[PDB]
């Protein structure tokens, strides 16, 4: 979080209240339309009512397609599931590259459970039974209630429990001073140790003394636990804590990713369905992006059309920077991203264009601004026209060595001496191909 | 139901592996990941220095008489 | 609220929308148009539904968009859930646990269902009082007492040491609602009549009571059970695989285990104490499998176990996969001889208003007729699914600006946003050397 | 010797009641015992430096907190050993 | 021990954060074997036949002398794995 | 002697060469000329030990034989031994066990390093009697050489001491937070002069000062050791066998959010470092395709390259 | 009845039919003709006997169904089953539970034995009584010609509580072990005959792959039956051989160095052709012999041509030994050794006409056609075999020129055609 | 390091039974303490896969595998 990293300042779509883009909002500058298309985007997001829609983000390299996948799951908030993704990803040595990309599709649809948990904390000052003065069957002692005494630090309240609870209260082997709390929902004891104020400073026991709890006897609050259905798949499909055969080869053998069967996930969605019927839970539909979706191959590509005509499917951004090349896995078939215009045919182009001179100038700017870096007009200037050729990746990567050197020479702004000798120090990608190509002799292959 | 296989080898196969303690050296002093779950930092680096034994405590310890016997406790 | 299920690509078609003739309506139940291969589809699903001749193949085969996949949805819907239905994707069969031919023998075995129906001795009714003596000390014989109730009847049955056991780990309490099966002694509470007494504390908020059941104590219910053949191929391929029916990971299974589940079930079926419901396989974009897949399929149509497998793709003459032979639809010729060929014609002006019509009733959205004219000029020019997506584009351009009705200049302003395949290519060819490869 | 546990339906427009039935009364008292609260132990000091106690000498039984402290009652115990005998 | 999972650890008592972290319906959609095994029990009465054809001990081996150490150590490992591992297998009595 | 160390290809750079300014000497470390390639070498490595600008890329290209290997060995030597520098081949990423991605992502997660700061309570003395009554209560009487006292034990100190088969004259350490008891030695008696020793057993001088001692370990670990230690039951057996396979995503995010609360509660330090991919033509466009988006991680540490290739 | 050793393509081969001067006879032994490939195996088969020279490589080379399996059985034949003979395919060791130097050098190392000669005593007797109280115990065993009471040992007392023992019962006990097997129960195996405890001599022959299965895990044995081997370390290797080596320095084993046969040797790689390579020049190397029907082919691995598909640097460590076509005459009397093998019974103008139709087509077409023949005569209640029978199995069944010729005619109605 | 092996019965003893399944050995000949000074040569790679894998061990994780 303290570390800067190539998006640190993006914070959102610097959208205005009817949709248009700001010129420069929220980190982001320029890309007016495009930011325009992701504001809807973010709008068809947070309506939950759609499945399965595909948006792709096409334009040259460092236009800014990863910042407006950023800056669409900044406006959504973490509530909202984003899962970023690189195409390179599905091929695993564990499970198929359509397993992959359906485990990632569970990811992206999200779950928030709320639950209140009422618990009475206290430690056990009484425990009398509450015997009838006439006895069932005429011979020996019936008892109706179990009155317990519960004390904590600031009070001390009695419960008229159900006679059942002998058989936790003995089996638990919970005497007086010893600290428990009793569930509502379950009508459960559990003794969590015994008291401090009863432990000697000769005592060598580690969890058995407990401090005596704080608050009230009777505390409720209520629980929100946010879950994704691919933790409910794998959480039921490799189980943890059981104490059989299984649960026990499980924890020895290496963990391994399955091909989670239809079956457990039609399960799953039964069980999300019924919780949201109930009112347990919440259902938080996100968001999948696939970066360097050129990089999936046929096969990939092939799934992605069932797996968004889905009706449980997330809302899935991709982005490429190709033009008419070949599609990965086939035998010279060239599409127009790298993507069969099948996949094509089923998503909603968004066009990021390049960047004037002065936005990015502007970027450069709030670059500096966010690494902590003060650079002069003059100096701006110079690093603008760096970025005017090469690219602007090379000038926003310029700025901290600039600094670093300005402060060895005992300046606290970056001046143009510092620009002009970090760009004789270090080389771009143009300048280096140019030397490659005029000693191609001297290099290898 | 089938009887098992009963494969028949030379005894002498069985000690193939199997080599005389004069003859082999101890594997011990290069075990590193016999220690873990074992011995702590706290061991190694900070008790073990201080508190090692050396030839001259150990010859007074085994030359010097038995100690005396504990005293019994006394309420006092 | 939002179910898990939400509005998608074929969230609107809720069958074939064919009368008793098997003639298909204009529009109905989703579906427009299509009328050849709607009609087509309805004698397939007839086949289907009487289950007599196993292995059967159709392929649904079209440009593009022309409804392959709403075909394939409308017949699983017009099947019900009673009849099993796989739907699987080309891809799906390439596994780095399996060999593909295991895939598609699962694939198969999965669409196939195994019912058994045996009638079992069932009491249900309200716990009246419950009583339990059980020795204070040692190991003893716990005996104990029952009473239930109905409506109507009202019986004390005397309870055994196992019962009684069941009935402790249940916690059964009076005025608990329990069945309980004779021949298992499994017993399901399922329900409250009434509350417990307010004197307790730490007890909880009390749910809705369950109304008395009525009529005898001891009814006869009849209880079904239906699995796939994948199912007990898995279960009974290792102890573990009930795991294995959840986790994947099933491995191969040895083809010895499944002709001895063939056997038993044949055996069940003879005996009448199993039914085999025949279900379908579809496998969308079948053109994605390899020459040695589609070499399994054509035997493995030939089996008794066979379920009817429907295949889709939109392909023309193209390679074979694994091979360097073109053919039709990318499949050889060996299968297309054993599969009937349904063919999806393209959809004219007035089709595609129509559907576009159904996409905005069921995603409740408000058009106007010169929007719904816009809308279906630009479906026509570039295509249907575009048109879809910018329903709801427009719907939320709309909704931003405080309107009720989409209207011609939303659908203006979400088509200047969001580009299709044809002018994003072009703008690609305009800066093509900043794109990185070709 | 038998522990009865009966659950019945009585009126309140029914409520469900549970109660728990002892043959003896030994049996009542083993299962409630009725124990008394327990007593909060004396914070013992050390006699010597009169900081609180974090340790017991066993051949003394005299709680001490200091190395100097544990000398010291040794000494004592030696010149009480030398006196008595 | 649960690293990353809709089940919690075991919280000691409600003094401690990850007490009011997790929930209960989180905690019952999520299945060990043994529920799975419970849930299945029709399902393996009814369908669980098939048997293998053959049935064979693992094959043994013999030698005339034979390293005297190395029978009385394989038994004993054998001895406690059973001793440690044949209660778990109970749940799976039904299947075998 | 001959140590297992010898003169290699690098043993003659011990440094960059560099003075206060960053400007090279024309011969210093070890490093003759390359006074350009130096500097630059010397800039990236002030920006490594800055340490507040994450996923920083450099590649170092040239002719074969032109110092690019040497220019990584010098930054290697200037960094200390205290900041994590994984120097990797390019072919090492083509595993058996693990994906291109899975490995780039361990390769990633094994430069930074995360400095743990433990401070613990213990008991530390020579056992001198075990009295047990009867299993449910007993004393146990442990001593310096200043000091004894005697413990009353509880029922799971009792067993956790039969557990490990404490006995008198062991010389043991007990963790107050936790309970758990290991056995530092045995004290050496005239009665114990073994002619056989087990292979566990060692004598050591019973220990001085004061019953009560606080223990406090400082050890540098990376996120890939925290990743394997969690990933499953006995984890920390994977650091040595590398039979790791592939990590759960939502693992490394919850090793990211403890490390960061850690952090933040000041129980652990950051150290981001380099990774160093030695002739990186050898990824494949899969593996470049992952790095691009890797290296824009808040948890990313530098990327130095180095590759001969037109 | 029948056994599951049926009548296959090379049982008539019982040896290479040569006499002590290795000069092969026209026809012995099931071998007819080839009189310079036969020498050749069995110069190759006394240097496979001498066992002097190690990692020696022969390579069977011609046209095929010029018997260079049948000299490979044969040559498998003349050797003993004492002298190890692994026979695999070039398919074999391609695998994937090993790697194919893997599978290489487990074909390797089960080609060379181990055989080590022990003595043991052994108890071979029918059980009069037996009785275990409360531990000490009695034995009674006879023969034939003695009794004899034993007092049990508690591990013997535990042995034959293990495995129910009770009187009548004849068992054979190893003292030893106490490896007790029921071989039948006698008042069905009649009751041994002479002294109740004997003292023998056992030999056993173990492979080096045997021996580094059971010495790489406990219970590793058990890789020996169910594939499962893994990769087996260099160092157990070293350490195996090294301790075969101080065996036979002391004299408590011998070696007996084997043939590995690798038929169809064509289908390995560039890899395994390398490994091979330096494989042979080991100490422990067994004979190779390989058989290959190739011209000059591609290298499998590779874009190379080479004279058989082998790279050279194997060829010039190779011996060649070349099969020529097979002439009337030896056609004839192939025909007439598997006839005699399958029980047939042929006219002369049947077997005229059979070598005819063999020149023409092919010999193992011919060998084909004589069960199809005799099945026809069978069916027409006949006894021999008759030039009609010859004709109509002819006219029934093909061979690859008429198929070829067919095919061609309708070549439209067949799938892919190039 | 206190491994004991138990290599057989003494031949002394192999007439207490007159069937046992017992491997009897000779009585050793030399001293009871037997000192070797031995040098033995090692790889690196025969400690590195020496400490990839525990050995031993009473746990059931360990024993299982
Ligand atoms: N419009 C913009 N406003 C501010 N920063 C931007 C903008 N576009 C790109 N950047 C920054 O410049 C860098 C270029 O990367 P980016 O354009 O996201 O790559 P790609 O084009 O592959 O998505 C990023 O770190 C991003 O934060
Ligand atoms: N005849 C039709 N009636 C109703 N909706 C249709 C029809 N044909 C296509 N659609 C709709 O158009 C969308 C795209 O059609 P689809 O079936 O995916 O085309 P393809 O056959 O290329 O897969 C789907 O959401 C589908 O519901
Ligand atoms: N500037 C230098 N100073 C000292 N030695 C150097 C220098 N440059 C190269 N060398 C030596 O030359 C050898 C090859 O150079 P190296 O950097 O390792 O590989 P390459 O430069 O070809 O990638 C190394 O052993 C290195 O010690
Ligand atoms: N010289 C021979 N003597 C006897 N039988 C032979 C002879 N040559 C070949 N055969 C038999 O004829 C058949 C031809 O097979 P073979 O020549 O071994 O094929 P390949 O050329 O692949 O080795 C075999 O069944 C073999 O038994
Ligand atoms: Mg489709
Ligand atoms: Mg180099
Ligand atoms: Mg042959």
């Amino acid at each position: 979080t303290q570390r800067i990293a190539s998006h640190s300042h993006v914070k959102g779509l610097g959208l205005d209240e009817s949709g248009l883009a700001k010129q420069a909002a929220s980190g982001l500058v320029g890309q007016e339309n495009a930011r325009e298309a992701c504001g809807v985007i973010v709008e068809l997001i947070k309506s939950k009512k759609m499945a399965g829609r595909a948006v792709l983000l096409a334009g040259p390299p460092g236009t800014g397609k990863t910042a407006l996948a950023l800056a669409i799951a900044q406006e959504l908030g973490s509530k909202v599931p984003f899962c970023p993704m690189v195409g390179s990803e599905v091929y695993s040595t564990e499970i198929k590259k359509t397993e992959v990309l359906m485990e990632n599709f569970r990811r992206a649809i999200g779950l928030r459970i709320k639950e209140t948990k009422e618990v009475y904390e206290g430690e056990v000052t009484e425990l009398t039974p509450c015997e009838t003065e006439n006895p069932m069957g005429g011979y020996g002692k019936t008892i109706s209630h179990v009155i317990i005494g519960l004390k904590t630090a600031k009070g001390t309240k009695q419960l008229k429990l159900d006679p059942s609870i002998f058989e936790s209260l003995q089996k638990e082997r919970v005497e007086a001073g010893d600290v428990i709390y009793i569930e509502a929902n379950s009508g459960a004891v559990k003794r969590q140790g015994r008291c401090d104020t009863y432990a000697t400073e000769f005592d060598l026991e580690a969890e058995e003394y407990v401090p005596l709890p704080k608050g009230d006897v009777h505390k409720k609050k209520e629980i929100i636990q946010d879950v994704t259905l691919h933790d409910l798949d794998v959480a039921n499909a490799r189980p943890q804590g059981g104490q059989d055969i299984l649960s026990m080869m499980g924890q020895l053998m290496k963990p391994k990713k399955t091909e989670i069967t239809d079956k457990l996930r039609g399960e799953i969605n039964k069980v999300v369905n019924k919780y949201i019927d109930q009112g347990i839970a919440e259902l938080v539909p996100g968001v999948l992006f696939v970066d360097e979706v050129h990089m999936l191959d046929i096969e990939c590509f092939t799934y992605l059309h069932r797996a968004l005509e889905s009706s449980i499917a997330p809302i899935v951004i991709f982005a490429s920077n190709r033009g008419n090349c070949v599609i990965r896995g086939t035998e010279d078939i060239t599409s127009p991203h790298g993507i069969p215009l099948d996949l094509l045919d089923r998503v909603m182009i968004i066009r990021t264009m390049l960047y004037t001179p002065q936005e990015m100038k502007q970027i450069i700017k709030i670059r500096a601004q966010t690494e902590g870096i003060n650079i002069s007009e003059e100096a701006l200037n110079h690093l603008g026209e760096i970025g005017t050729k090469t690219t602007l990746r090379y000038s926003v990567q310029l700025l901290t060595p600039a600094n670093l050197l300005a402060k060895i020479n005992g300046k606290d702004s970056i001046e143009k001496e510092h620009v002009e000798e970090i760009s004789e120090l270090f080389y771009d990608a143009k300048s280096s191909a140019k030397i490659l190509a005029d000693q191609q002799d001297k290099y290898m292959k | 139901i089938t009887p098992g296989i009963c494969f028949s080898t030379a005894s002498l196969v069985l000690r193939a592996t199997d080599v005389h303690p004069l003859q082999r050296i101890d594997m011990g002093r290069f075990d590193l990941i016999g220690l873990e779950g074992r011995v702590s930092r706290y061991e190694a680096d900070t008790f073990l220095p201080r508190h090692r034994l050396s030839r001259r405590v150990l010859l007074e310890v085994a030359t010097a008489p038995d100690p005396p016997p504990r005293p019994k406790p006394v309420k006092m | 609220v939002t179910r898990i299920e939400r509005i998608g690509a074929h969230s609107h078609i809720r069958g074939l929308g064919l009368d008793d003739a098997l003639e298909p309506r204009q529009a109905s139940q989703g579906m427009v148009g299509q009328l050849a291969a709607r009609r087509a589809a309805g004698v397939v699903l007839e086949m289907i539904r009487e289950g007599k001749i196993a292995g059967r193949a159709v392929l649904i085969a079209g440009q593009p968009g022309t409804g392959k996949t709403a075909i394939a949805m409308g017949m699983a819907q017009a099947l019900g859930p009673d009849t099993p239905f796989t739907a699987i994707a080309g891809s799906e069969i390439f596994s780095l646990e399996m060999s593909k031919t295991e895939a598609l023998t699962q694939a198969f075995r999965r669409s196939i269902g195994v019912r058994i129906k045996e009638e079992t001795e069932i009491i249900e009714g309200e716990v009246v009082e419950i009583q339990i003596d059980r020795p204070a000390t040692g190991t003893g014989s716990k005996v104990g007492k029952l009473t239930l109730k109905t409506t109507e009847m009202e019986t004390i049955y005397d309870l055994g040491t196992k019962m009684i056991e069941s009935l402790t780990k249940d916690k059964v309490q009076a005025g608990d609602v329990i069945t309980i099966d004779k021949a298992t002694g499994k017993i399901s509470k399922l329900g409250r009549s009434f509350t417990r007494a307010r004197d307790y504390d730490a007890m909880g908020s009390q749910t809705k009571f369950v109304q008395c059941p009525d009529g005898e104590l001891q009814k006869r219910k009849e209880v079904v059970h239906t699995v796939s053949l994948h199912e007990i191929d898995v279960i009974n391929s290792r102890t573990q695989g009930f795991l294995a029916l959840f986790s994947g990971d099933t491995g191969e299974i040895k083809s010895e285990v499944r002709e001895q589940i063939n056997a038993k079930v044949a055996e069940w079926r003879e005996e009448g104490k199993a039914e085999i419901i025949p279900g379908v396989l579809f496998i969308d974009e079948v053109h994605m499998l390899d020459i040695e897949s589609f070499s399994f399929l054509n035997r493995a149509l030939e089996s008794d176990m066979a379920p009817v497998l429907i295949m889709a793709t939109n392909r023309g003459i193209t390679r074979i996969r694994g091979t360097s032979y073109q053919s039709p639809h990318g499949i050889p010729i060996d299968l297309l001889d054993r599969l009937l060929i349904v063919s999806t014609t393209p959809y004219s002006e007035k089709d595609t208003k129509q559907i576009l019509r159904i996409r905005c009733e069921e995603e409740d959205v408000e058009m106007s007729e010169d929007a719904y004219t816009v809308l279906t000029r630009i479906g026509l020019e570039t295509s249907l699914r575009y048109a879809i997506q910018l329903i709801t584009a427009a719907s939320l351009v709309c909704r931003k600006r405080k309107g009720t009705e989409v209207q011609v200049d939303d659908i203006k302003r979400v088509y200047s946003l969001f580009l299709d395949e044809s002018r994003s290519t072009q703008y690609m060819k305009e800066y093509q050397d900043a794109f990185l490869f070709n | 010797p038998i522990i009865t546990y009966h659950s019945v339906t009585v009126p309140l427009a029914r409520c469900s009641r549970t109660f728990i039935t002892f043959s003896d009364d030994a049996t009542f008292e083993e299962w409630f015992p009725q124990g008394r609260p327990p007593k909060v132990p004396v914070r013992e000091v050390c006699p010597v430096t009169h900081r609180p106690a974090l340790y017991r000498d066993p051949v003394t039984d005299i709680p001490y907190a200091t190395a100097r402290a544990f000398k010291i009652i040794r000494e004592a115990y030696k010149k009480y050993i030398t006196a008595h005998g | 021990q649960p690293v990353a999972s809709p089940i919690g650890p075991r919280s000691p008592g409600p003094s401690h954060p990850t007490f009011w972290t997790y929930t209960e319906a989180a905690h019952r959609a999520v299945l060990f074997p043994q529920q799975r095994l419970d849930q299945l029990s029709e399902i393996i009465e009814r369908f669980i036949f098939v048997m293998p054809p053959v049935e064979a001990p693992p094959p043994s081996l013999h030698a005339c002398h034979p390293p005297p150490w190395l029978a009385p150590r394989q038994a004993a490992f054998q001895e406690q794995l059973a001793s440690e591992l044949w209660p778990r297998a109970r749940p799976l009595h039904r299947i075998v």
